[PDB]
């Protein structure tokens, strides 16, 4: 309740505490890659960066609210997790 | 549930055999008596030829299994003939008769002599490999296939070191290093899940490698693309949206480095790029997305007025290597424009630019394509001055190229 | 040495006291500069120079009804 | 881990400037978010604030506060210094909720939920232009949600409007290979437009907006 989004919590007043075929979606068939063609232009620690595991793996699509009244599951308040994989954060 | 039946040979085939032998007027009970006896002997042998299939550790009944199943039942394996005395061939299989249903039933006796004999294959050798290394199956070609926690990269450090070695070998400092790294790309089974980093290294490389036209850097990257494509294990059409604009840029771009001299390689840079471009339109094909898109860009590269001649030559090569019908339907209504461009380069004295070299290469390539386009759809009559109706570009030399193609066809 | 065996890798950790002091210092300076420019732009403002709001904006001095309460009292305790 | 008082005060002032007391403080707060160099260490707080605030639309269907949160996301994207790659998994379903939800309004008939639709559709086209990588599969997974929300029947005209709006803001080849096969669906739409037994319902304005 007191974390980020406390303003929303206080305003609410809660106080406890065939077109679906895989090819259609391949980005060769969905991207104007012609624009890229350049015409007359003018490891002990990781070598590559580490991607957001939640974006790469998690089903964030399950947080889309398709119908406000008929919501298939019950959502819960989210706690701040302060991922330390991201640089630019002191801790 | 098992609805197993007893299928026998038809009796209306047994009366045809009997009356074609001299035994006429056979009853139906006489004829049914023949087709349950011989259908048992076929069932008795095919059950007995399945013993030799299992013992030889095969799942396909070969033609020799029935030769041993017949010999086991004390019947001669000979099928074409039967020797009453049995002394010339005693239970010796002659390998059956190579006969067909759709055969010609008459051949010329010198046709069988003049055909080349098939190649005797390699003899049996013993090679060893590894199915399992302390429990794990290796991916060799002899094998078939609140703070959040600190995450790990999805590559191992042996895989990341492998990627670093392969990429530092594929920039071609040493040629044997390149060639192995290219074969390693061409047949590593576990090269999936590293393929985003290879596609990104290719794509990003060509775009910052055409800022200064570094031909080797590009020829090595195109060979890396070709080595990525012929690998059978990896799934490429998720990454072809990065691969295709890289090759189009090799073919349709101007050369920032010395214009002449390596233009010979530049033609090959456009030769390797047009090869991999038509190989990419051969694979990965769905309706009206890839091949028609690169065909449209090549044609609007061609019909564009007052082009760079490097871009012109590359696009000409790219539209040229697209197959049989594409030059049959596209290069036809454009000969006059090609001739006019050649005439302009010829008239203007300017020789220190690259326009003249570009013109000569374009004209030679167009003339060779036009030669078979002609050898392919017409007879070779009037090969002297009829081509003067097509502005007289290749003429008798085109006719000589067509004659060389005809000689190659005769050799075939 | 890669066909059959795999071990994980991590990201390069920056445990250097110099660059950590520099990062914390520059982030504190930038957030306090952003805060003071936002509060001087959305309120009454003063200026050391004639018509100077873009460069060096000062939050205008407001009088308190009881000034010892905002002076003497501690705010973090 | 806990914000210092300086940035705690900055977070408080910036979030309360985008709740709707006046427009000028909101414009200066969005021009602060878009053009400051050191706003990292306050990006997770802003992502949590935005995602929970878009969730709080289900208790109170406030169109205005959703427009303010979408302008907060659009201001967060224009910042050159901060990289939203680690926090995009929170901002994607918030903009998606602003696109494909059905009740975006308190009074459905007069509130222009339609603009928060094309604004958030332009926003998600930008968020999958800047951040889609072949390891991410952001754009393919966004097109698949839009596609199975559009092709599937029983979907309301508002969520079909959102699906068509996002798919049509993605680009030209997407509307070639997603929209153009189901153009016959326009007939199913004009079934309820040129000839409807109930004219005074709310399906007609949404249907001819979709049209």
């Amino acid at each position: 309740r007191y974390g980020p989004a406390r303003l929303w919590y206080d305003m609410l007043g809660v106080p406890e505490d065939d077109l679906l075929a895989d090819e259609n979606f391949l980005m060769v068939t969905q991207l104007h890659w012609e624009d890229d063609i350049i015409w007359d232009g003018e490891p002990w620690y990781s070598i590559f960066p580490i991607d957001n595991e939640d974006l790469v793996y998690g089903r964030w699509e399950d947080n889309i609210i398709w119908d406000a009244q008929a919501m298939p599951r019950l959502l819960e308040p989210p706690v701040l997790t302060l991922d330390p994989n991201d640089e630019n954060l002191i801790l | 549930k098992l609805k197993l039946s007893n299928t026998v040979l038809p009796s209306e085939s047994m009366k045809v055999v009997a009356e074609s032998m001299g035994i006429a007027q056979i009853q139906e009970e006489t004829c049914q008596l023949l087709t349950d006896e011989v259908s048992y002997r076929i069932k008795e042998i095919a059950q007995d030829a399945l013993k030799f299939m299992h013992m030889g550790k095969r799942q396909k009944l070969t033609t020799s299994d029935i030769d041993y199943a017949l010999k086991l039942k004390n019947v001669e394996p000979l099928y074409g003939f039967h020797a009453q005395e049995f002394i010339p061939f005693r239970f010796a299989s002659g390998g059956g008769r190579e006969l067909y249903f759709y055969e010609e039933k008459e051949v010329d006796l010198s046709d069988i002599i003049n055909t080349p004999l098939p190649r005797v294959p390699l003899d049996v050798c013993l090679k060893a490999h590894w199915l399992s290394i302390e429990g794990c199956q290796p991916a060799i070609p002899e094998n078939p296939p609140r703070l959040k926690p600190r995450s790990i990269h999805e590559l191992s450090v042996e895989q990341q070191l492998y990627y670093k070695e392969i990429t530092e070998a594929c920039v071609g400092s040493c040629e044997a290093k390149r060639a192995e790294a290219l074969q390693s790309i061409a047949t590593d089974p576990g090269l999936y899940q590293m393929l985003p980093r290879f596609s990104t290294f290719i794509s990003e490389g060509v775009r910052v490698n055409v800022v200064q036209n570094n031909l080797a850097l590009l020829i090595y990257l195109m060979r890396m693309v070709k080595a990525l494509m012929d690998n059978p294990t990896l799934y490429l059409e998720k990454y072809v949206h990065e691969l295709i604009p890289a090759v189009m840029t090799c073919i349709v771009s101007r050369q920032l480095c010395l214009r002449p001299d390596v233009d010979n390689h530049w033609a090959l840079r456009d030769f390797a790029a047009r090869l991999v471009a038509q190989i990419c339109k051969h694979f990965s094909t769905t309706t009206n997305n890839i091949q028609s898109r690169i065909t449209k860009t090549f044609t609007k590269s061609w019909v564009d007025e007052k082009t760079p001649w490097t871009t012109r030559y590359g696009s000409i090569a790219g539209l040229a290597e697209l197959g049989h019908d594409v030059i049959k339907t596209l290069i036809l209504p454009r000969l006059q424009q090609e001739g006019e461009r050649i005439r302009s380069v010829l008239d203007g004295p300017v020789l220190s630019n690259i326009d003249r070299i570009g013109a000569d290469h374009v004209q030679s390539l167009l003339l060779k394509h036009c030669a078979p386009v002609l050898a392919k759809l017409r007879p070779p009559p009037d090969n002297q001055d009829a081509y003067r109706a097509e502005f007289g570009s290749l003429g008798p030399l085109l006719c000589s190229q067509v004659v060389k193609a005809r000689a190659q066809a005769a050799l075939q | 040495p890669h066909t059959y065996i795999k071990t994980p890798t991590y990201r390069e950790p920056v445990s250097d006291y110099q660059v950590l002091r520099e990062k914390a210092a520059s982030q504190r300076r930038d957030v306090e500069r952003a805060l003071t420019r936002f509060m001087a732009k959305t309120g009454e403002t003063q200026s050391l120079f004639k018509d100077d709001v873009s460069t060096f904006p000062l939050i205008a001095a407001r009088p308190f009804t009881i000034p010892y309460l905002t002076a003497l009292l501690p705010s973090e305790l």
